[PDB]
RNA sequence: CGUCGUCAGCUCGUGCCGUGAGGUGUUGGGUUAAGUCCCGCAACGAGCGCAACCCCCGCCGUUAGUUGCCAGCGGUUCGGCCGGGCACUCUAACGGGACUGCCCGCGAAAGCGGGAGGAAGGAGGGGACGACGUCUGGUCAGCAUGGCCCUUACGGCCUGGGCGACACACGUGCUACAAUGCCCACUACAAAGCGAUGCCACCCGGCAACGGGGAGCUAAUCGCAAAAAGGUGGGCCCAGUUCGGAUUGGGGUCUGCAACCCGACCCCAUGAAGCCGGAAUCGCUAGUAAUCGCGGAUCAGCCAUGCCGCGGUGAAUACG
């Protein structure tokens, strides 16, 4: 039960940052405080080091986590 | 009720009947203040007293509500050591309360599944002398007497 | 209420979404009536003396 | 902490606001704030006129301010040039180009803010809390009136622990809705702290 | 009752619209 | 014919603001159609009584604005005479649309 | 010709005209049973005709508005029993024992704040 | 500001009593919602509080009428729509009205019981209003402020995270466990509010949320708007159910720079506990309780079932 609507919101920050790596080759991670963003398809096989308010932590994004955004695995907080 | 006596509210009589006695029999059994549905229930209950019986539902009514009224009732009290139920009359006021009451609740206890289906059942066996109603008011009068023994603290 | 808050006043938000009312008497960032621009504290006090035009004590 | 303001408590009755101007909701909160700006230096600059009150008509970028006083002529300035830069403040702030009247006080002892600034200031200068009040009373009370009364808050004399002093003569009965009593406070600064002062004349019932 | 958003006063007390509770 | 509403916040700042365009009026024009009241637009505020907590105190303040109507029947000429700057209402506002 | 009386009941107005006629009673145009579409209140608002006999004697016409049908309902009842009056004084003589000539000024009790419904005041834990 | 507590009290001046702290008055009898009043009295009066003066609701009258109405006539695309009219409703401003005034009874008086007249009767109903003081009450995080304390920082900017964590425990609530009920259709009665870069009629697209278009409104003359319970007809047939909507999957709309953490909303699917709650405990005495819906503040949007307020229906019981 999602949603956005129409133009699948995503921070320039690395969008640009990203594609650009493309032109070139693979990365040795992309630190962001972007979690925003949506993860789109260019980013497959980057490694995005995603901060959760403390830690820039390491994502290898893949197909089957596209339409997520990257706090869903950089989670905010530690439990018991 | 410190101060003074709080007089016995005064209701309009029946639409119908005309009669007090049934339009508190009808607040008895409304609730949540719909006394449309709360009338109307009665009143089909009323008809089908006149099938299934012969007499005009007023009289079974009337006849129902004197069988639940309870001439005696046990009221507890304390009295160094425990509380010791004193048998004690019961006004005329309280006797009816207690009657109306008695009846709309041993009639929502009935399986028939409609409302009016159920007031007139249980008001035909209260005419007659049965049902959970008459059973209550036979219960007290049994705990009261039967605990005539503290009948010498009265009131 | 720091001064350094009351800063918001600052065209410049940077989006739309970050601006809030404040007191404009005491910066009061909650319960802050629009009509006034007052703070529910402030409304209370000056309503009180006269400072508050046409404005009086509802009784029903 | 019991009792209203005996003021909002009349603003129906037997006392006016303080501003008596129309508006809308977009216009009132600005025409607001003004009046607070304006009795901002009014009340900053005409303490030593003897500040009874400030009141702000209006009519479309025209602006009463009859600020009372007890010594007008404090106002005024030499011949008059001070009433010339105060006209000048009007439109410092808000270039309405208004008014600016000026009106002394029929005797400053039956105006209670005054009465209290008095007694607010005796008790900067160190004088005995409870003889200035007595006094106060005194004069308030001596010069007409049917009732008076005047409270100082905390940290009498000085005190570690605060108190609050009395004294009160004649009627001044709050609970009856149209007395018409003056009520007038007045924040005593000191030096171990703070001291709220009171006042409260009775004039006139009906 | 009130609780069933897929119902007249489910949406009412909800304060809503939608299917089950068209602005005719 | 001559649509002119008064709101103010006091019912007689209005109630004179008015009385004035009722026989100023009356004096060089047709009886006009005399003030006509309107409901009156109430604004409540409910604040907590002290600062800090002791949420179940409040007390009421209420802002209502008042509204007039009168409308001179006949868009006189001698009428808007004795109705042009003769005026006394110090907290009122007027709109004219006859 | 004809006749008037007004009547109010918790907050809802009633017009009411008896005419010389059969009985046939119009409230907002609708008949009596059409606007009181099985509400056995309704019948009350007749009350006052039958107090005094009449009800085969005049026709009504019946406006009303505010409220609901049986704070409207009982407006009429103060109608009815207000043009009868009129039409005829010495019906005051007999509408006074029953009372049908007062107005009921039960209202709704003003919402206090602090409590949840004017005296329903919010429950509390152990105190 | 809360609180004892809207409780019926707390005092003062002078006189009188006592070496004195203090006492009297304020105690007493009668009466009252009340230190309210009456009678008595070494006290006589006064002040703060009670009451009254203010607001709202009940009835009536005047002034005004684009609210209303065939009341009454004419025309009517038969909508109070056009003309017309202030009658009625109403809107809002002023004034009347109730005083135990009157009648019977008891009484020393106050006043109590009862009666008529009257819309209303003995404080007619509800507000505002809360004494000298008490709790070393609550708040220096609203603000003010003595003192202390940090001043490359206990100050300032920002991005991100947190305030939304959970094995658990309690408070206040919401929805409910159903037939006096749930569902669909059709149809009828309200009050108080809010609306410009806002309320948004109406049209079309979409099951829809919503979108595109676009009339009116400075708002007693336009919109939010449907009031809901109710009425009428039909469905269900006692079952964890056509009760109940938790949870979860999926699709999507809208606000916003951005809804992972952490928004509401719509539609499909999923359809949990719950069969009326142990000991114990809460509110309410009349249009109150219960029950049904409507608006508002804050606010971009919203986690509001909260809060403040409005009207519909409308009880039971009080010996004591
Ligand atoms: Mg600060
Ligand atoms: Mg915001
Ligand atoms: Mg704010
Ligand atoms: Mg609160
Ligand atoms: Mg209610
Ligand atoms: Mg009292
Ligand atoms: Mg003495
Ligand atoms: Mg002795
Ligand atoms: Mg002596
Ligand atoms: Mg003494
Ligand atoms: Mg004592
Ligand atoms: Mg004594
Ligand atoms: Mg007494
Ligand atoms: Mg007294
Ligand atoms: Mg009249
Ligand atoms: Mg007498
Ligand atoms: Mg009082
Ligand atoms: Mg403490
Ligand atoms: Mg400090
Ligand atoms: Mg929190
Ligand atoms: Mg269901
Ligand atoms: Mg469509
Ligand atoms: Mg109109
Ligand atoms: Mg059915
Ligand atoms: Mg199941
Ligand atoms: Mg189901
Ligand atoms: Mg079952
Ligand atoms: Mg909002
Ligand atoms: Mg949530
Ligand atoms: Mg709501
Ligand atoms: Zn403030």
């Amino acid at each position: 039960p999602r949603s956005l609507k129409k133009g699948v919101f995503v921070d320039d920050h690395l969008l640009e940052k990203v594609l650009e790596l493309n032109a070139k080759g693979e990365k040795r991670l992309i630190k962001t405080w972007s979690r925003r963003s949506t993860i789109v398809p260019e980013m497959v096989g980057h490694t995005i080091a995603v901060y959760n308010g403390k830690q820039h932590v390491p994502v290898y994004i893949t197909e089957n986590m596209v339409g997520h955004k990257l706090g869903e695995f950089a989670p905010t907080r530690t439990y018991r | 009720a410190r101060r003074r006596r709080a007089e016995v509210r005064q209701l309009q009589p029946d639409l119908v009947y005309g009669d007090v006695l049934v339009t508190a029999f009808i607040n008895k059994i409304m609730r949540d203040g719909k006394k449309n549905l709360a009338a109307r229930i009665f009143y089909d209950a009323c008809k089908i007293i006149q099938e299934k019986t012969g007499q005009e539902p007023l009289k079974v009514f009337k006849q129902a509500v004197e069988n639940v009224k309870p001439r005696m009732e046990v009221r507890s009290r304390r009295v160094g050591g425990a509380n010791y139920q004193v048998p004690m009359e019961v006004s005329p006021r309280r006797q009816q309360s207690l009657a109306l009451r008695w009846l709309v609740q041993a009639a929502n206890q009935r399986p028939e599944r409609r409302a009016a289906v159920r007031i007139a059942h249980e008001l035909m066996d209260a005419a007659e002398g049965k049902g959970g109603a008459v059973k209550k008011k036979e219960d007290v009068e049994r705990m009261a007497e039967a605990n005539r023994a503290y009948a010498h603290y009265r009131w | 209420a720091r001064k350094a808050l009351i800063e918001k006043a600052k065209r410049t938000p940077k989006f739309k979404v970050r601006a809030y009312t404040r007191c404009v008497r005491c910066g009061r960032a909650r319960s802050v009536y629009r009509f006034f621009g007052l703070c529910r504290i402030c409304l209370r006090e000056l309503a009180h003396k006269g400072q508050l035009p046409g404005v009086r004590k509802a009784s029903w | 902490g019991n009792k209203i303001h005996p003021i909002g408590f009349r603003l129906g009755i037997t006392r006016d606001w303080e501003s008596r101007w129309y508006a809308g909701k977009k216009q009132y909160r600005h025409l607001l704030l003004e009046d607070q700006r304006i009795r901002g230096l009014l009340e900053k600059e005409l303490y030593s006129a003897g500040l009874a009150r400030v009141d702000i008509e209006r009519a479309a970028d025209n602006v009463a301010v009859t600020v009372h006083v007890a010594k007008p002529g404090v106002v005024i300035g030499r011949g008059g040039e001070r009433i010339r830069v105060l006209r000048e403040e009007l439109a410092k702030l808000t270039g309405k180009n208004v008014a600016l009247n000026v009106q002394e006080v029929q005797n400053p002892n039956l105006s209670a803010p005054l009465v209290a600034q008095r007694v607010a200031e005796q008790i900067e200068r160190r004088f005995a809390v409870r003889r200035a009040i007595k006094q106060a009373v005194q004069r308030v009370m001596e010069s007409g009136a049917k009732g008076a009364k005047v409270i100082v808050s905390g940290r009498i004399g000085g005190a570690e622990q605060a108190r609050t002093e009395w004294a009160a003569q004649g009627r001044v009965p709050l609970h009856t809705l149209r007395a018409n009593i003056d009520y007038g406070f007045a924040l005593a600064r000191t030096t171990y702290g703070v001291l709220g002062v009171k006042a409260y004349i009775f004039l006139g019932e009906v | 009752g009130k609780g069933d958003r897929r119902t007249r006063r489910g949406k009412i007390w909800r304060g809503t619209y939608g299917k089950y509770r068209p602005r005719k | 014919k001559i649509r002119i509403k008064l709101r103010g916040f006091d019912h007689k700042t209005l109630d004179a603001s008015a009385q004035k365009i009722v026989e100023a009026a009356r004096r060089s024009g047709a009886q006009v159609s005399g003030p006509i009241p309107l409901p009156t637009r109430v604004r409540r505020f409910t604040v907590i009584r002290g600062p800090f907590k002791h949420k179940d105190s409040r007390e009421h303040f209420e802002l209502r604005t008042h509204n007039r109507l009168v409308d001179i029947i006949n868009p006189n000429r001698k009428t808007i005479e004795q109705l042009m700057t003769l005026d006394l209402p110090t907290g009122v506002e007027i709109e004219i649309k006859t | 010709e004809q006749y008037y009386g007004t009547g109010r009941r918790k907050e809802a107005v009633a017009r009411v005209f008896l005419r010389p006629g059969n009985g046939k009673v119009t409230v907002n145009g609708q008949d009596f049973n059409e606007y009181f579409q099985g509400l056995v209140r309704a019948v009350a608002a007749l009350e006052p005709l039958r107090a005094v006999d009449a009800l085969g004697r005049f026709d009504a016409y019946i406006t009303v508005r505010g409220g609901g049908k049986s704070g409207q309902i009982d407006a009429i009842k103060l109608g009815i029993a207000r043009a009868l009056v009129q039409y005829n004084p010495d019906y005051r003589a007999k509408l006074k024992p029953l009372g049908f000539l007062t107005r009921d000024a039960r209202v709704v009790e003003r919402k206090k704040y602090g409590k949840h419904k004017a005296r329903r005041a919010p429950q509390y834990s152990k105190r």
